[PDB]
């Protein structure tokens, strides 16, 4: 899945393709099916082989280079798709992961405003990835 | 105040799931556990409000 | 693909199958016969694949005890002629062989339609088998329509 | 208990249509096909799955 | 490097509202019926 | 566990010999027959567990939407597990936790 | 709230979770503003009516 | 949602113990309620068994057909319920 996945990340394969591992069932469902409705998302780093692990893949320079148009040596949506920072999840896929609601939540924080709202606290599981 | 009303809340919700989980939670007539279970937490949660 | 027999209601709780344009329910252990695949060991290996489960396997018992007397593919294939939907006077010597048409094309047309390619439905069919009972037995709630 | 089905069947013999009556004893597996018409009958093994098609077929196979 | 502001995810949004508008899914299911499906279908 | 003949891959059913008054498992297609093991032919459970525990697979930890613990494992003491109630589909059944150590694959509970 | 998703409410919560906030609970007031997670299960409750 | 009122008489309605012994009166208990197993054994000596678990049970207390059912009861509903064998 690993390797499948990383081939949908390049371009190897359409980006449109769903790679759903359903681990407990002990079954693995692909799907190239035509009208599968789908979203992207920002991927997140989950690979414990690196220092950019925990952080989001895209950078301000991938940003730096969507204003300008052309890469240092057409730059749009799809560049970043076929770049690996973001990828389409359809309903069926989206089973099967972690989804972090902003950017802030990446990471833990170190308030008492009584005007503005309270944040959940999320203490049912110690560590998410 | 407000806010800490509601703390409060939240810990006798996770005092009913630990209690539930580790099977010292009462039973309620006519009720099975998961029943019980659902039963007790929305009296908190209602009540709390 | 129908489990019939109710809560203690229903006797022997066996399993039978609908096919398209055959007029009546035919049961689970006769279809695979007709396809090839005829002695018990093999189908049950084709269907359940923890041998230790005897729940799931008390379960699919009188199936093959409803489909015992039917002991060879060729009266397997006519049994199935006999209902669909055809002209009456066909003969066994022709009746299988529009049998055979029904079960390689219209029946999962999906997996492939060439011929010489029975396994593939063999072994799907029993994947089938095998959900049903997940469901029947508890072990899986029933799917969510909405998702 | 016995069933008495008439069906629309053609008799081999005397060609008259929907005048094959057929009755199937499940109690001792035995299947009687007759013609109202020419009166001819025809018996054969039948099971608990069989119905008028199943011995009219086997009727069919009986002749040629 | 730093860390994605809110301006920023604009920036992302931005570009794909630039390549694909709003109607693409109508117009791409269209454009690829015309130029294949038709053909497979004859 | 049930089985089939070995030379005809047809089920066995359990018939008595009368005669030397003891059990066999007899065939239908054929004349083969061989010794019982067990006197026992079959079993009902009316109150059930079978299937509580079954599901323990070796790549329940790849899966990142299960929360971690820090129960200690009797095996090799690591501090990362995953954990998860029954997944027994019953309306009756227990709220309690399955964990599961990533080393080893042992399941307890916390009672 | 049930469980539409696989032993969760959304894909933004791990699985078997019957915490407060995991199944429905809104704490914020319509003043402080909800959260993205609270909105949709308050949009659900809502529909029903 | 089909349910009944049933008012006691006076003596018995303040007086939780006597309200307990109606109770159980009234509740139908099936033999399928408090049945946890069943089995059948091949057991062809009517005098012995096979089973080493009976063993002391059967000797014991004893002091047609081959085919032995045997079922067994579950402990606390048939505590529960106030049922003795
Ligand atoms: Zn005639
Ligand atoms: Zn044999
Ligand atoms: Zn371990």
């Amino acid at each position: 899945v690993s390797t499948m996945r990383d081939l949908r990340r390049s371009g190897a394969i359409s980006p449109e393709v769903s790679i759903i591992r359903d681990i407990r069932e002990r079954e693995f469902k692909i799907f190239t099916d035509v009208g599968r409705v789908y979203r992207p998302l920002f991927i997140v780093e989950d690979d414990e082989s690196k220092d950019n692990k925990g952080e989001l893949r895209i950078t301000k320079e991938h940003i730096r280079k969507i204003q300008q148009g052309y890469d240092d040596d057409v730059y749009g949506w799809s560049s970043l798709v076929t770049s690996g920072v973001i990828e389409y999840v359809d309903g069926e896929e989206e089973e099967t992961i972690m989804i972090a609601m902003t950017p802030e939540d990446l990471q833990t924080r170190s308030l008492n405003d009584t005007a503005k709202r309270i944040k959940p606290e999320m203490s049912t599981s110690s560590h998410h990835t | 105040e407000i806010t800490h009303a509601i703390s409060s809340a939240k810990e006798q919700v996770q005092e009913i799931i630990y209690k539930a989980q580790h099977n010292e939670l009462e039973l309620k007539p006519g009720m099975t556990l998961r029943e019980s279970f659902e039963g007790e937490v929305s009296r908190t949660l209602n009540d709390a409000r | 693909i129908k489990l019939y027999g109710r809560e203690d209601k229903g006797t022997g709780r066996t399993i039978k199958a609908t096919l398209p344009y055959v007029k009546q329910d035919i049961p689970i252990v006769i279809v695979f016969r007709a396809l090839g695949v005829v002695p018990d060991g093999e189908i049950l290996q084709h269907i359940c694949y923890d041998e230790n489960d005897w729940q799931m396997l008390e379960m699919l018992k009188p199936c093959i005890e409803e489909g015992f007397v039917i002991q060879d593919k060729e009266v397997a294939l006519d049994f199935i002629g006999r209902r669909g939907s055809a002209a009456l006077g066909i003969r066994r010597e022709k009746r299988i062989q529009y049998a055979k048409d029904i079960l390689q094309k219209e029946l999962l047309p999906h997996i492939t339609q060439e011929e010489g390619f029975e396994t593939r439905k063999t072994f799907f069919l029993g994947y089938m088998v095998n959900r049903l009972l997940l469901c029947a037995l508890e072990r899986k709630d029933q799917d969510d329509r909405d998702h | 208990i016995k069933q008495k089905l008439e069906t629309q069947f053609t008799c081999l013999f005397c060609n008259h249509d929907n005048s094959v009556v057929c009755t199937l004893d499940k109690k001792n597996s035995i299947g009687l096909l007759e013609c109202k018409k020419c009166n001819l009958s025809f018996q054969a093994p039948i099971n608990s799955l069989s119905q008028p098609i199943d011995i009219y077929s086997d009727w069919i196979d009986a002749c040629e | 490097d730093d860390t994605i502001t809110t301006e920023d995810c604009w920036t992302v949004i931005s570009a794909f509202f630039e390549e694909k508008g709003l109607v693409s899914q109508q117009l791409d299911s269209f454009d690829e019926f015309m130029e294949t499906s038709i053909q497979d279908l004859v | 566990s049930f089985r089939f003949c070995l030379e005809c891959n047809n089920m066995l059913y359990p018939k008595e010999d009368k005669e030397n008054q003891r059990l066999l498992y007899s065939c239908r297609n054929c004349d083969y027959t061989e010794l019982a093991e067990d006197p026992k032919v079959y079993r009902h459970e009316l109150i059930t567990n079978i299937g509580e525990t079954a599901g323990i697979v070796d790549d329940i930890g790849q899966d990142p939407t299960l929360p971690r613990s820090d129960k200690e494992c009797p095996e090799c003491h690591s501090r990362d597990c995953v954990f998860f109630q029954s997944q027994q589909r019953r309306k009756d059944t227990n709220m309690t936790l399955f964990y599961v150590c990533l080393n080893c694959k042992k399941t307890f509970r916390d009672e | 709230i049930a469980f539409g998703f696989a032993d969760r409410s959304l894909p933004h919560f791990t699985k078997d979770d019957f915490s407060p906030e995991s199944k429905g609970f809104v704490e914020n007031s319509y003043l402080r503003g909800l959260t993205p997670q609270e909105f949709f299960f308050h949009a659900m409750a809502g529909r029903e009516g | 949602t089909p349910a009944l009122t049933v008012y006691l008489d006076r003596e018995i309605a303040l007086d939780i113990e006597k309200a307990k012994v109606i109770q159980s009166s009234i509740e139908y208990t099936t033999l399928k309620n408090v049945t946890s197993a069943t089995e059948i054994y091949y057991d062809p000596d009517p005098t012995s068994t096979v089973i080493e678990e009976d063993f002391d049970t059967v000797e014991a207390y004893f002091s047609q057909s081959p085919w032995l059912l045997r079922l067994e009861l579950d402990r606390a509903r048939m505590l529960d319920k106030q049922l003795t064998m």
